[PDB]
């Protein structure tokens, strides 16, 4: 499970006719940076049969 | 809990403080409520003050007891003050008021 | 459980081909990002 | 900024008692601060009700804090258009006559770790008194 826990903000700036670049708003929530998840148990038998084979 | 004295009254021109005991956190505020009125923020974020509140006001805090000071009483002054802290995971928990009397 | 935690960094500008032609801006999520991914495979040396 | 409570001032026994708080000049929506009630008993200290917050994370919808003793007989609602917030309390008794002040929750609303802190009450309301 992976996950960026920022919950970002986007900015629409026109910067001519018809371009429009996507800045990053200010952070809503957390200072947490993002992770992922991995069940110990399964993936120690999974590292098990790894080192089997 | 928290926990305050029944009064502390004093006379005008006098530097006056009072204390909060029971404060596990840094989530301390402050509270001024007139007699049958609203109250107001006047300390957060322990020692922070809202724009507009008068700088006499101060909040300074030892081990586990906060503080506020105030020097130049006014007879303006006199009103409830209430104390508030986070507790637990997401309680929050308010004293049980003293009565400012000029 | 006690699923092992991975910290991960991320990047909006990538170059896995800018010298064959161009980099990308991968433009601003808005929100809180979350997928569910089956790993399947692994890669070593 | 002005919370204006409006709802019945006299409810009979056993029944609903439903209170009703409108915000002017900031939006419900807003993430910056939570929003619940506060009420003070004709003398006595100042008792947290509850708050909550629709700014949610990935796993809830919203955010809610309850009392823990008031918690089952107790509704919170927001309404984000028209900055309004409800109040629902079930079964009241003569120890829940109060004057009932709408507040506006300040803390680690805007950047928190792990949960949100509403923490201090910035702006307060007029408040209501609720006979039983
Ligand atoms: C990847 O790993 C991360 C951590 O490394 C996980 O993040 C956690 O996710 C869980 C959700 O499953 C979060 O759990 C929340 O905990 C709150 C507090 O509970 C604590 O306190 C009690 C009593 O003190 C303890 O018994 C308990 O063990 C905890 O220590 C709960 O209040 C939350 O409940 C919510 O739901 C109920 C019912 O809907 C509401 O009534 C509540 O008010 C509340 O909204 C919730 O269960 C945990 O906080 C997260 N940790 C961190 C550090 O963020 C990821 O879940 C995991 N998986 C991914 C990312 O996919
Ligand atoms: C990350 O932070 C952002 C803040 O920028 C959060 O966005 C807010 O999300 C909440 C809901 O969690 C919004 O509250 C909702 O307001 C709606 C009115 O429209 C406004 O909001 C929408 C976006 O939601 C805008 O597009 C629109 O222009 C208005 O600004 C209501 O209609 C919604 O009601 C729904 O949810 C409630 C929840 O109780 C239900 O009761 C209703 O029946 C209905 O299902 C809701 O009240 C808030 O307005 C959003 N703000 C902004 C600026 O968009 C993100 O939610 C947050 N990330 C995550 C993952 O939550
Ligand atoms: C990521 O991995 C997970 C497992 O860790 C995986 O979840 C499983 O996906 C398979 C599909 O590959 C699911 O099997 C299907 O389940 C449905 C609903 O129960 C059945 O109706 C299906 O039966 C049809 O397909 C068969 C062919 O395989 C036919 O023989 C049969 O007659 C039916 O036509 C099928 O069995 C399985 O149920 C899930 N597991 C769970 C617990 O739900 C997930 O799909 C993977 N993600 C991706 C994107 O592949
Ligand atoms: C990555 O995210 C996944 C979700 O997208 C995680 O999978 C989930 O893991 C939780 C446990 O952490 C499972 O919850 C279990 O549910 C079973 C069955 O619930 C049903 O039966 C009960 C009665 O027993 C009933 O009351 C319910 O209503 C259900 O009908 C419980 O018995 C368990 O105690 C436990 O609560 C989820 O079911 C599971 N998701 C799915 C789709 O199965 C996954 O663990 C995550 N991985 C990592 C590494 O974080
Ligand atoms: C990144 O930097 C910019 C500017 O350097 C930050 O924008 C500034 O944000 C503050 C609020 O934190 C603004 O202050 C308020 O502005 C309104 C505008 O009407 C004013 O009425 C208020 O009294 C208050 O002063 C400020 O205006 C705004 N812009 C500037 C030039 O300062 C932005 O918040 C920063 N981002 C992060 C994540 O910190």
């Amino acid at each position: 499970n992976c996950t960026r826990p920022n919950n970002n903000t986007r900015k629409s700036i026109r910067i001519g006719p018809g371009q429009a670049f996507y800045a990053t708003g200010d952070i809503i929530g957390d200072i947490r940076q993002a992770h992922c998840n991995v069940s110990k148990a399964t993936w120690n038998e999974t590292l098990g049969k790894v080192v089997k084979q | 809990a928290l926990t305050q004295p029944p009064s502390a009254s004093g006379s005008p021109g006098q530097s006056i403080t009072i204390s909060c005991t029971g404060t596990s956190n840094n989530f301390v505020s402050w509270y001024q409520q007139h007699a049958g009125k609203a109250p107001k923020l006047v300390i957060y974020d322990v020692n922070k003050r809202p724009s507009g509140v008068p700088d006499r006001f101060s909040g300074s805090k030892s081990g586990n007891t906060a503080s506020l000071t105030v020097s130049g009483l006014q007879t303006d002054d006199e009103a409830v003050y209430y104390c508030g802290s986070l507790v637990g995971n997401w309680d929050v928990i308010f004293g049980g008021g003293t009565k400012l009397t000029v | 459980n006690d699923s092992i935690t991975l910290p991960c960094r991320i990047k909006q500008i990538i170059n896995m081909w800018q010298r064959i032609g161009q980099a990308m801006y991968a433009p601003p999520i808005q929100g809180v990002i979350r997928c569910v991914s089956n790993i399947t495979g692994l890669i070593l040396t | 900024p002005q919370l204006q409570e409006s709802g019945p001032t006299l409810v009979e026994a056993s029944e609903t008692l439903s209170l009703t708080c409108a915000v002017s000049g900031d939006s419900t929506a807003a993430c910056n601060s939570f929003w619940g009630w506060v009420r003070q008993p004709p003398g006595k200290g100042l008792e947290w009700v509850g708050s909550l917050s629709h700014c949610a994370s990935y796993w809830n919808r919203g955010w809610t804090y309850h009392n823990p003793s008031l918690k089952s007989r107790l509704t919170l609602a927001l309404d984000t258009p028209k900055n309004l917030v409800f109040l629902k309390l079930n079964s009241v008794t003569a120890a829940d006559t109060a004057t009932y002040y709408c507040a506006r929750f300040g803390g680690e609303v805007l950047r928190y770790t792990d949960w949100p802190k509403p923490a201090w009450v910035d702006l307060w309301g007029r408040g209501t008194l609720v006979t039983v």
